């Protein structure tokens, strides 16, 4: 087996299927994105970037949450295509493919979200907006509680100084996870996971000779992400049950349903 | 039970 080639194939699939990557994001973040730092600039950005959503209107927090869900829906679609290009994934039982994506997509979403975040805010709307961390904190409860744990994760994740070649393999390892609930062919998935994790381990050795614990750091980040998602799903349920105007998109409803 | 995901996967 050629591990260098598997890593390159996974990286190529990542560059092909995700609209945002860390190089693209850093170019934009270096300095164009419309800066959203208060309600006036939110409303201006909406009229330019999501005009249809404010041509009527819901509460600002509910409109923001709608844009959050639209982003997630788009990233789930990109993740599904990426997964179909992961060598070995397509040979799995279609039911197991669904299970792996169901439990993995939000872990992958929050891992990749780090690439568009800095300590002050995050890129949104296909790189055309930058919404500040302080503005998101300023929203009424419960909506101000959505993004802050994700910024906290991202600041430490970004301090690892990974590049897209690393992150692509990390996202592949997140998806190819043999302990998801309800898998049919656990044995085969575990062997697929072992293979991807082996490629990740060797890649980190080659790409980050300076950090001899980077691989176990990333295993821990995978566990951190599972907890982050469990907590995120709990908050989404609170929103679903107490916020009538915050309609949940059907693909995200099917992902969350019976998850944790 | 995952009609959309199942469709996206096809
Ligand atoms: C012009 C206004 C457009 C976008 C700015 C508004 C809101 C932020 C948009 C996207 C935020 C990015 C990711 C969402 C992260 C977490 C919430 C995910 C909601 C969910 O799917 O459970």
């Amino acid at each position: 087996a050629d591990l260098k080639s598997l890593a390159k194939r996974i990286y190529e699939a990542y560059l092909k299927n995700f609209n945002m990557n860390k190089v693209k994001a850093r170019v934009i973040l270096s300095g164009p994105p419309f800066v959203i730092h208060d309600m006036e600039t939110l409303c201006m950005a909406e009229k330019t970037l999501v005009a249809k959503l404010v041509a009527n209107n819901k509460e600002a927090e509910v409109r923001i949450f709608h844009c959050c869900q639209c982003t997630s829906v788009e990233t789930v679609t990109e993740l599904t295509e990426f997964a179909k290009a992961i060598p070995g994934f397509a040979n799995l039982d279609l039911n197991d493919q669904v299970t792996l994506l169901k439990y993995g997509v939000y872990e992958a979403i929050f891992a990749m979200l780090s690439s568009v975040m800095n300590k002050d805010g995050m890129l949104v709307a296909y790189g055309n907006g930058f919404i500040t961390r302080e503005f998101l904190k300023s929203l009424r409860k419960p909506f101000c509680d959505i993004m802050e744990p994700k910024f906290d994760f991202a600041m430490k994740f970004n301090a690892l100084e990974l590049d897209d070649s690393d992150i692509s393999l990390f996202v592949a390892a997140i998806i190819c996870c043999g302990d998801r609930p309800g898998l049919l062919n656990v044995g085969h998935i575990e062997k697929m996971q072992e293979g991807i994790v082996h490629v990740l381990r060797l890649h980190l050795q080659s790409n980050h000779p300076d950090d001899i614990f980077l691989f176990p750091k990333l295993l821990q980040k995978m566990a951190d992400l599972r907890q982050l998602v469990t907590e995120h799903a709990q908050l989404v349920q609170i929103i679903k049950k107490t916020e009538s105007d915050a309609a949940l998109h059907p693909l995200l409803q099917e992902i969350y349903r019976d998850m944790y | 039970r995952h009609k959309i995901l199942h469709r996206l996967l096809q």
